[PDB]
């Protein structure tokens, strides 16, 4: 109960220190390119895309979700925590160039992430033992100039959602994990 | 029905732009078959609103069209 409150306070301090620092909001994401294939009905889409100038905003709203889940075994306190941005949204903006057949346009994209959540684990004999950005519950993609009824939108939005669940989540983990490690293990 | 008419007019214009863009990726006949299947699904959805069979690979379109129609109807 007291250990739970101390861990809550330490987590809140880590969050505040990371947010008071730059690089977290807006957060740069390295450029990413990919080939892709999808099948939409009878249409067989094969093409390539590139995402540049990728920026994530909204992580200044990171907030501990509920008490630290604390359990003590063999004189070591273990705690798992969730930190998220559930009331607000984390938005990714980027320039998208894609090639499909004779189409090679560049457009601007806004991708909204719902329920951005980080799972974290601590051990107190504080050492951080686990840190991950959980899979996104939903990614809403707005691709400039494309109708939501366009099959090209369907393909591009599906490929982009997969890229967010893979590359983007890995890059955000790369940035966030050492920041939290530094703040908590001090 | 002027409201239904404005919806169908805007929808046909969106479909025309989609058809033009698809003709830059696929052959003419494939695009025509795809547009025909799409219009069939649109018809079924609109008639049901006035369980819908959905061809494989078009489930995304069914969800997106529900979102599009609800958006335009709340706008109208
Ligand atoms: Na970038």
């Amino acid at each position: 109960d007291k250990i739970t409150e101390e861990i809550n306070k330490a987590i809140d301090d880590a969050i505040a220190a990371i947010e008071q620092s730059e690089t977290i909001d807006p957060m740069k994401v390295p450029d990413h390119a990919d080939k892709f294939e999808r099948h939409v009905g009878i249409l067989d889409f094969k093409g390539e895309l590139a995402m540049r100038n990728i920026e994530a905003r909204g992580l200044k709203q990171m907030k501990r979700q509920g008490d630290a889940n604390v359990k003590g075994e063999e004189g070591i306190v273990k705690a798992h925590l969730l930190i998220g941005v559930h009331d607000d949204i984390v938005s990714m903006e980027y320039d998208l160039a894609y090639k499909l057949g004779d189409l090679h346009p560049t457009t601007h994209v806004i991708s909204d992430i719902q329920d951005f959540v980080v799972a974290l684990s601590l051990e107190i004999p504080i050492t951080m033992t686990s840190f991950e950005v959980r899979q996104f519950a939903n990614v809403v993609n707005h691709i400039g100039g494309l109708s939501i009824l366009d099959p090209i939108f369907g393909v591009l939005s599906d490929v982009l959602t997969a890229i967010f669940q893979d590359t983007v989540r890995k890059e955000m983990t790369k940035v966030l994990a050492p920041a939290f490690k530094r703040e908590l293990e001090k | 029905s002027p409201k239904e008419e404005k919806f169908k007019k805007k929808l046909e214009e969106e479909l025309k732009k989609i058809r033009e863009r698809l003709l830059m990726v696929f052959d003419e006949e494939r695009v025509e078959e795809y547009m025909k299947i799409m219009k069939e699904v649109i018809e079924k959805i609109l008639e049901n609103r006035k369980k819908v069979e959905i061809p494989p690979g078009m489930e995304w379109f069914y969800e997106n069209f529900l979102r599009y129609y609800d958006y335009e109807e709340e706008k109208l």
